[PDB]
């Protein structure tokens, strides 16, 4: 149950990774990724390849962004691998000077949160504005400004038995939300001095923490322009925090209309409440484990030294921890990828370090993650 | 069907406070944005008062940003703009509008037939009736009364043709007065009877003077 | 704030017209925007909503178009029953909810003369004190009609007024009434009254008249 | 209104060296990566070099690598090439080039468009 | 190896309001993203198309592209006199951009 916020007031590089929903069986029907992650501002041109053909009919998701307000997509498709078959991925964006090709090398509590993006387009129409609304790390919704009939539409299996009085209220807000931010980006071009022939942002993010207990554990109500964090909803649920000249002007202005009196009232109440519900509704998914499956390769560079790469797969929730140890750590030193959706609903990620051949079993990996029962550990062994 | 009732108008002295309310028939304002549009009348609309359909948020235009207090009830489906400190600016036709909500535009689609609220320093006044003896013309010829909103209507709106309640001009004495009459065939004189159904909410005076040759 | 304004305030156009009406916006309201219908005395109705798109139910001879900050309704045949006022209105920023100045829309005929009605003075309210002679016009066009009072052939002027009705939505006419208020004293003190009506449609006045 | 001016023109003897600038305005140069390209007289127009301003990442044309090195300023808000080793076959009118990146999650992916070029000055080597 | 743009022919005479089209091939598949430039004398390129077919806001509706398999065609629908000009493919598909050897249209 989305809450109707009716209250008007930095650049990324990409982190490009093609890679494979399962290991590559030649002639098996495989799907292949795209997720590029931490860039903005929002517009990047993705396109998979294969033999420098692009492919066609290609699936992506919706927009979302981390906490620190980077974005990242997923660009998928399904394929079959071959040999004779080189797939890359074609990303540009405004940080690179020339697109970025990335070839397709085989061996390389709770809390309901609602994102939303607003991006000015000041000749190609109105905002395109984007929300989406999760669960955990499970999205259960989406509301696309440039859909064909905007309207709240289900993305997970247990959402879509809810009525019509469900997405009747909830098209409603993001169609005022909707409105709501479009108002802001034309007042922000004014605080600050911008010129009306720039594509700006204005994220958004509010939701409800639950702990065990059942109760509000934490609420959020965050805003960024241009990719930084503008003005935030302290945990006493009472004032504001402003992070820079021009969020003191605005964080004034939601003092004395009390506006943090209606957002606790959803936070506290109707917020955790509707968790509770789709915990309930979805228990099947959201509040399932699925252990990673661990294996580690080595591949040398060299005679006497390689690169050992422990790998975790196919588990849910995302957050998990990887690192590398001699005899039982190596912080520095040490190579990790942003945790990578496999697109399924499920992650993967590896984490690499250099070592020379002899006493490699002396190495290990150790994998703690929510779903596990006990910690893990493990070394390469031929 | 779905239809959005007045209520609460009338007079009400300069400094005093008001309670207008509008019932909403077949759609809960649970779920709606009601907002509130005044008419002098006579001039152009003025938005007054909205309150938003879930959070509750309530915003009022700058002028009466304070006096005025709206909200909406869930078990009686009604909606209040509590009005206070009154002036004489505010004398106004107040409607209580639905809003719809569209991709990029809003606009509200069922509105409410709108009561009025006089704001003055007189008493309320009774209506003074007469009958206008007289194809022939007929009619009667209020007059001397207090507030405006007054209503002529014919034999309980069995008659409706030839009607003319022009409007009601208000005497240098500060008292409104209008003329009610109508046109029937002179040889249906005598052969039918006619009464002007004066009818003064404000007063609860309600005065049946029939008009003859 | 988003001052909205609507040009023209008012125009009469002859049935069958085409007629065009300019709501513009003093910032870039981008294509929010909406117009509204309301008679005299009713509650108005929604038409134009999403800056062109017409509102279900609403008869196809309305339309709207867009153009940078100028918006403009068009009626394409213009008839009986849309004898009202257009409000437009800008949803871009609620708080304020901006409306228009209003546009009056009138239909243009043929010059229709008067008829002319005289009432004596009721006995009823002689009693009371008070006297008041009323002289009616009934469905006559145009609006203007200069009401000039005479008593015993005396010029009585400075102690009427006017009240002329809205237009005749079925026929396009006008009605008005004037009315002479003279204490019960003076009543007695004058006998034969008279109102003059000159009309367009009438080469000279007609005269109605009444003796006590 | 957008509008680019590009100057640092004129003679230049063969192996000198020269540093053209391209003065941006009507918007944030960060927002776009500035490439350069030059067209011989009467004759194709060839890509030489591109800036990301912000980030400062830069590409090379085979053709001038090693010998150009290009440079951007947010805060002066103008882009900056340097050219050394010149040889005589660089005579142009060098454009700087407006890249104006797109988006794939439309739903109708787009493309970037070197939307707006400068108005050119010319550099004859000789 | 760089992305020639075979453009064809190297000129083409037209009567004012007559159809044209201008042929671009490139060396591999370029998908797209491929947009046409217009040169007056003596003056900067213009843009009219990019991503292979999207009408350049302000350029004239008659201009127009249109991308099948690894040829790129521009199309003047109905030429006018200030359609002169040694028109010009391109690729920004891949790195390095390149354009066509031009296109020179005498009126």
């Amino acid at each position: 149950n989305r809450f109707l916020g009716d209250y008007v007031v930095i650049q990324r590089t990409p982190k490009i990774q093609v890679y494979s929903r399962h290991p590559a069986e030649n002639g098996k029907s495989n799907f292949l990724n795209c997720y590029v992650s931490g860039f903005h501002p929002s517009d990047i041109e993705v396109d998979l390849l294969k033999n420098g053909e692009r492919i066609e009919k290609v699936e992506h998701s919706d927009l979302s962004f981390s906490k620190d307000w980077s974005f990242y997509l997923l660009y998928y498709t399904e394929f079959t691998p071959t040999e004779k078959d080189e797939y890359a991925c074609r990303v540009n964006h405004v940080t690179l000077s020339q697109p970025k090709i990335v070839k397709w090398d085989r061996d390389m509590s709770h809390s309901m949160r609602y994102f939303h993006t607003s991006v000015s387009r000041p000749g190609r129409g109105e905002p395109r504005f984007i929300t989406v609304g999760y669960v955990d790390d499970t999205q259960f919704v989406r509301f696309d400004s440039d859909a064909a009939s905007p309207r709240e539409e289900p993305r997970a299996p247990w959402i879509e038995q809810e009525g019509p009085e469900y997405w009747d209220r909830n098209t409603q807000i993001c169609k005022a939300k909707a409105q709501t931010d479009r108002v802001g980006l034309r007042n922000l071009r004014g605080y600050y001095n911008q010129s009306e022939d720039g594509s700006h942002t204005w994220q958004t993010m509010y939701g409800c923490d639950m702990g065990p207990d059942g109760r509000l554990l934490r609420g959020y109500n965050q805003f960024a322009y241009d990719g930084k964090d503008y003005i935030a909803l302290n945990e006493d649920l009472r004032s504001w925090t402003a992070a820079d000249t021009a969020a003191q002007i605005t964080q004034r202005k939601w003092e004395a209309a009390r506006v943090a009196e209606q957002l606790r009232a959803y936070l506290e109440g109707e917020c955790v409440e509707w968790l509770r519900r789709h915990l309930e509704n979805g228990k099947e998914t959201l509040q399932r484990a699925d252990p990673p499956k661990t294996h580690v390769t080595h591949h040398p560079i060299s005679d006497h030294e390689a690169t050992l790469r422990c790998w975790a797969l196919g588990f849910y929730p995302a957050e998990i921890t990887l690192t590398w140890q001699r005899d039982g750590d190596q912080t520095q030193d040490t190579e990790l990828v942003e945790t990578r959706p496999a697109g399924d609903g499920t992650f993967q990620k590896w984490a690499a370090v250099v070592v020379p051949s002899g006493q490699e079993q002396r190495y290990t990996c150790h994998v703690q993650h929510e779903g596990l029962q006990e910690p893990l550990t493990l070394r390469w062994k031929p | 069907e779905v239809q959005l009732v007045e209520s609460g108008g009338g007079l009400v002295q300069p400094g005093g406070s008001l309670r207008l309310s509008c019932a909403a028939s077949g759609f809960n304002v649970s779920s709606y944005s009601i907002h509130w549009v005044r008419q002098a009348p006579g001039k152009g609309l003025e938005w007054v008062a909205s309150i938003s359909p879930y959070s509750g948020y309530t915003y009022y235009a700058d002028s009466v940003k304070g006096r005025f207090t709206i909200s909406a009830d869930t078990s009686k489906n009604t909606a209040y703009l509590q009005m206070n400190s009154l002036r004489a600016e505010d004398t106004a036709v107040y409607y209580c509008a639905r809003l719809i909500f569209y991709m990029w535009s809003s606009a509200m689609d069922y509105w409410g037939q709108g009561t009025l609220v006089t704001v003055s320093s007189a008493s309320t006044k009774g209506p003074s009736v007469f009958p206008l003896a007289p194809t022939a013309a007929l009619g009667c010829l209020v007059k001397d009364y207090f507030p405006e909103p007054v209503t002529v209507s014919w034999n309980s709106g069995a008659l409706t043709s030839g009607v003319h309640t022009f409007p009601a001009v208000l005497q240098s004495s500060g008292l409104y007065s209008l003329s009610s009459v109508v046109t029937v065939p002179s040889s249906s004189l005598g052969t039918q009877t006619y009464i002007c159904n004066v009818n003064h909410k404000p007063s609860n005076t309600k005065v049946d003077k029939k008009v003859e040759p | 704030d988003i001052q909205m304004t609507q040009s023209p305030s008012s125009l009469s156009a002859s049935v069958g017209d085409r007629v065009t009406i300019t709501c513009r916006a003093s910032q870039s309201v981008s294509s929010a925007v909406a117009w509204y219908q309301q008679k005299p005395g009713k509650a108005p109705k929604l038409l134009i909503y999403s800056a062109s798109s017409l509102y279900s139910g609403v008869p196809s001879r309305f339309s709207g178009s867009r153009s940078g900050t100028d918006f403009t309704l068009t009626i394409s045949s213009l008839q009986p029953e849309d004898f009202a006022t257009y409000y437009c209105q800008q949803s871009w920023s609620a708080y304020p909810f901006t409306f228009g100045q209003g546009t009056k829309v009138e239909i243009k005929r043929t010059v229709a003369a008067p008829s002319v009605f005289i009432f004596p003075p009721s006995d009823s309210q002689l009693k009371s004190g008070t006297a008041s002679v009323v002289c009616l016009l009934n469905n006559f066009y145009p609006r203007e009609a200069k009401v000039q009072w005479k008593v015993d052939n005396a010029l009585q002027s400075g102690n009427s007024q006017e009240s002329v009705t809205e237009q005749d939505s079925k026929d396009s006419t006008y009605s008005l009434s004037s009315t002479l208020t003279l204490s019960k004293a003076d009543y007695e003190k004058h006998k034969v009254y008279a109102c003059e009506v000159t009309h367009q449609g009438l080469s000279s006045p007609v005269t109605k008249s009444f003796n006590r």
